[PDB]
Order: structure tokens, then C-alpha cells, then sequence
């Protein structure tokens, strides 16, 4: 079987993000924020270089919320 | 006969002669079961489920990752039926891996709520699901 994506931009980067987040909350893409959070990551990255799960599970929402 | 295991979901126990069948679980509509809030697993036992691309036994119905084709090799360890499906989709975790799903079917003769696929861990670097399943048609009577 071969597809034309490794990595699917949307489908693999949006469905692992509620596949594991889907409680935790998933949002990788933040306009603002009166926390000044406002950093997107992985859009691009994991679009089109290859990425591990390390990163998308770390990101997830916010790296300290659940503490 | 040659083996009491058989790539056909079907194998007998050598202890009592127990044929255990798990074709009357197949199915090509399968069992739906949750997982994330807003995902379900498709999953039909020893054929494939329609609700996800051709070939696929075990698949998320997000955007339909598949976790597993549509194998039949089940094996009896020790009470243990287990269905191990393999060959599924590039899991997206580590580029080049793929997806399993290891059906355990266990005993359970007074039946209950757990006549049901049983999400026990999802091992996060080797992407292997582990599924239980309480079921007194996986059961040899002692």
C-alpha cells in the first residue's frame, strides 16, 4: 500500500491530537490568549518533516496543565 | 488432525477437546467501540469492516487510520484466545511503525459488562493496542 503522505496535513495531525488530547483538550493552533500563549506548533512542522509523538504529546494543549 | 491451531479463528483446546469457534463473532459491521471523546474503533472480528478502507479489521473512524488488517490468526495461550491483528497503518507516533491490535479473548461464563472490547493500554511506543473481551463462547467448562 502506498499513499502520496507520510503525513497527512490535517487528517494524522488533528486525529492523533484528539485521539490522545481528546479529554485533555487539543490546540496546537493559538491566535491569542491574555496568557500570551499564543504560539502554533506543529502545522507546519509535522506537515512536512516527519515527527514523533514525543512532540504532539507534550504540546497536546498546555505542557504544565495537568499538574 | 495437523495442529489444533488453524488460521481460521478456530482452535481446540488439548486439554478437553473444546473447539473454540470465534467465527460467530465475525462480522463485517463489527463492533463499535470508544475510545477517545470524540472517536470510535471499528473493528470486526476475523474479517474486515466496511466502515473503513478494504482490507482494514481494525481502524479508528476519525479519519480512518487503520490499526490492524484484517488477519485471522488466532492463538490459544493459556485461556487466552488472542486474534493479533498487524500490518495496520503507519502509526504517525514514529514514521515507519505500524499499528496492532491484540484481541485477548478470556472466560467468562456469568457474563456481565465486559461482553465487551475492552480497551487495556494502548503501549505508546510500539502503538499496540491491547483489547480484552469477557465471553463465556471463550470459555472450556471445568
Amino acid at each position: 500500500a502506498y499513499r502520496p503522505s507520510e503525513t497527512l496535513c490535517g487528517g494524522e495531525l488533528v486525529d492523533t491530537l484528539q485521539f490522545v488530547c481528546g479529554d485533555r483538550g487539543f490546540y496546537f493552533s493559538r491566535p491569542a490568549s491574555r496568557v500570551s500563549r499564543r504560539s502554533r506548533g506543529i502545522v507546519e512542522e509535522c506537515c512536512f518533516r516527519s515527527c514523533d509523538l514525543a512532540l504532539l504529546e507534550t504540546y497536546c494543549a498546555t505542557p504544565a496543565k495537568s499538574e | 488432525m495437523k495442529s489444533n491451531e488453524h488460521d481460521d479463528c478456530q482452535v481446540t483446546n488439548p486439554s478437553t477437546g473444546h473447539l473454540f469457534d470465534l467465527s460467530s463473532l465475525s462480522g463485517r459491521a463489527g463492533f463499535t467501540a470508544a475510545y477517545s471523546k470524540s472517536g470510535v474503533v471499528y473493528m470486526s472480528i476475523c474479517g474486515e469492516n466496511e466502515n473503513c478502507p478494504p482490507g482494514v479489521g481494525a481502524c479508528f473512524g476519525q479519519t480512518r487510520i487503520s490499526v490492524g488488517k484484517a488477519n485471522k490468526r488466532l492463538r490459544y495461550v493459556d485461556q487466552v484466545l488472542q486474534l493479533v491483528y498487524k500490518d495496520g497503518s503507519p502509526c504517525p507516533s514514529k514514521s515507519g511503525l505500524s499499528y496492532k491490535s491484540v484481541i485477548s479473548f478470556v472466560c467468562r461464563p456469568e457474563a456481565g459488562p465486559t461482553n465487551r472490547p475492552m480497551l487495556i493500554s494502548l503501549d505508546k511506543q510500539t502503538c499496540t493496542l491491547f483489547f480484552s473481551w469477557h465471553t463465556p463462547l471463550a470459555c472450556e467448562p471445568e
